[PDB]
C-alpha cells in the first residue's frame, strides 16, 4: 500500500501570554492510513480533557485532525504533542513553542 | 468559481466485519453535510447553520443513499482484497471523491469522479466522462466491468444533472453567508537568534478562508531565500492561522516589510516590526 | 446531493 507519515504542528490558539486561559493546539496532517493515537503532554505526562475534531482528507487523499484542550502557560510550564502511526516506529513528540 | 465535494471513506475491520463508513459534504469547501456510521445513530447531519431548512425528506432520502454506499463500499473492499490477494486479518482502506465545479457563469467545467484505495489512487473517471483512467494491473479489472456495464453513463448523468442543480439550490438558500470572510489580523513579533542576528515572524491570524499569502520585503525585493514559513492551521474556532519568517542583522528590522494577500482584505495588508 | 454509486469494483 501507500502510508503516509503525520505532519504535526503543535501550537496555541492565541499569542501565550503567561497566566491568561487558552487553548492548546496539535495538528495532525498528510497521514494515511487513518488510525492514529495523539496526546497532549504537560511536563511529559497526559493531559486528560482532550478533545478533537471528526476526521477528514484533503484532495490528495490523506487525512486531517486537530486535537486541542483548555490551557494556561506559565514561563516555565512544558507542553508537547505525542503521535503514534504504523509509519512511525517511536512515537513522535514535538514540543510546544510559543513564538511558532 | 463554485464547487461541490463528497469526500466518502470506507475503512474495514478485523473480526466485526462491518466497515466504518464516513461521507462529508463539501461546498466551496466548507463542510456543510456528513454522514458517520460508527456514530451512535447514522444519519446524514447538517454541519453549517444554512442547511437546517431542507425538510425531513431530504435527510431520509439522502440517509438512504448513505446506507447504500456503505454496502457499495463493504463489497468492494471485499472484491479489491480478492484482486489484491491480501488477508481478511488486516485493515483496509477505500476513498472516493466526487463532485463538481461550476465557472462564475454557472457553467459547468468539469466533474470529477475518482476513488483512492490503501492511500494510492486506484480509478479515476477523466473529463471526457465517457472513459476510466487505471492505474494496477487491478483496476484494470474494475475498469472492464465498468466500461461493460456502462459505469460511465450514471456518474456523467449525476454530475452534469443533480450535482449542477443541487449545487445552485445549495448556493441560493446558501445566499445565507457563505459569504463569510474574516479578515487576518496580523503582526509582527522579534526573537533575538544568534548574535548579531534576530527573527522577524510575521503572524496571519482569525482569518476564513484558508488561503493566504505572506511575504517579507527588503526594501522592495520580495525574500525567497531565508524564508522560513509553516502551512497553515485550524486555529480551532473554524478559523486558520500562519506565519513566515526570516532573519536579520540586529538594528535593521524595521525596514523589512510583511505583506498579507487574503480575499476579504480591502487592500493587502502591510506591517513591520514595532513593539 | 450525493452520488450514489453503480457496479461496484
Amino acid at each position: 500500500m501507500i502510508q503516509r507519515t503525520p505532519k504535526i504542528q503543535v501550537y496555541s490558539r492565541h499569542p501565550a501570554e503567561n497566566g491568561k486561559s487558552n487553548f492548546l493546539n496539535c495538528y495532525v496532517s498528510g497521514f494515511h492510513p487513518s488510525d492514529i493515537e495523539v496526546d497532549l503532554l504537560k511536563n511529559g505526562e497526559r493531559i486528560e480533557k482532550v478533545e478533537h475534531s471528526d476526521l477528514s482528507f484533503s484532495k490528495d487523499w490523506s487525512f486531517y485532525l486537530l486535537y486541542y484542550t483548555e490551557f494556561t502557560p506559565t514561563e516555565k510550564d512544558e507542553y508537547a504533542c505525542r503521535v503514534n502511526h504504523v509509519t512511525l516506529s517511536q512515537p513522535k513528540i514535538v514540543k510546544w513553542d510559543r513564538d511558532m | 468559481p463554485h464547487s461541490m465535494r463528497y469526500f466518502e471513506t470506507a475503512v474495514s475491520r478485523p473480526g466485526l466485519e462491518e466497515p466504518r463508513y464516513i461521507s462529508v459534504g463539501y461546498v466551496d469547501n466548507k463542510e456543510f453535510v456528513r454522514f458517520d456510521s460508527d456514530a451512535e445513530n447514522p444519519r446524514y447531519e447538517p454541519r453549517a447553520p444554512w442547511m437546517e431548512q431542507e425538510g425531513p425528506e431530504y435527510w431520509e432520502r439522502e440517509t438512504q443513499k448513505a446506507k447504500g454506499q456503505e454496502q457499495w463500499f463493504r463489497v468492494s473492499l471485499r472484491n479489491l482484497l480478492g484482486y489484491y490477494n491480501q488477508s481478511a486479518g488486516g485493515s483496509h482502506t477505500l476513498q472516493q471523491m466526487s463532485g463538481c465545479d461550476l465557472g462564475s457563469d454557472w457553467r459547468l467545467l468539469r466533474g470529477y469522479l475518482q476513488f483512492a484505495y490503501e492511500g494510492r489512487d486506484y480509478i479515476a473517471l477523466n473529463e471526457d466522462l465517457k472513459t476510466w483512467t487505471a492505474a494496477d494491473m487491478a483496476a484494470q479489472i474494475t475498469r472492464r466491468k465498468w466500461e461493460q456495464s456502462g459505469a460511465a453513463e450514471h456518474y456523467k448523468a449525476y454530475l452534469e444533472g443533480e450535482c449542477v442543480e443541487w449545487l445552485h439550490r445549495y448556493l441560493k438558500n446558501g445566499n445565507a453567508t457563505l459569504l463569510r470572510t474574516d479578515s487576518p489580523k496580523a503582526h509582527v513579533t522579534h526573537h533575538p537568534r544568534s548574535k548579531g542576528e534576530v527573527t522577524l515572524r510575521c503572524w496571519a491570524l482569525g482569518f476564513y478562508p484558508a488561503d493566504i499569502t505572506l511575504t517579507w520585503q527588503l526594501n522592495g525585493e520580495e525574500l525567497t531565500q531565508d524564508m522560513e514559513l509553516v502551512e497553515t492551521r485550524p486555529a480551532g474556532d473554524g478559523t486558520f492561522q500562519k506565519w513566515a519568517s526570516v532573519v536579520v542583522p540586529l538594528g535593521k528590522e524595521q525596514n523589512y516589510t510583511c505583506r498579507v494577500y487574503h480575499e476579504g482584505l480591502p487592500e493587502p495588508l502591510t506591517l513591520r516590526w514595532e513593539p | 446531493k450525493a452520488v450514489y454509486n453503480f457496479a461496484t469494483m
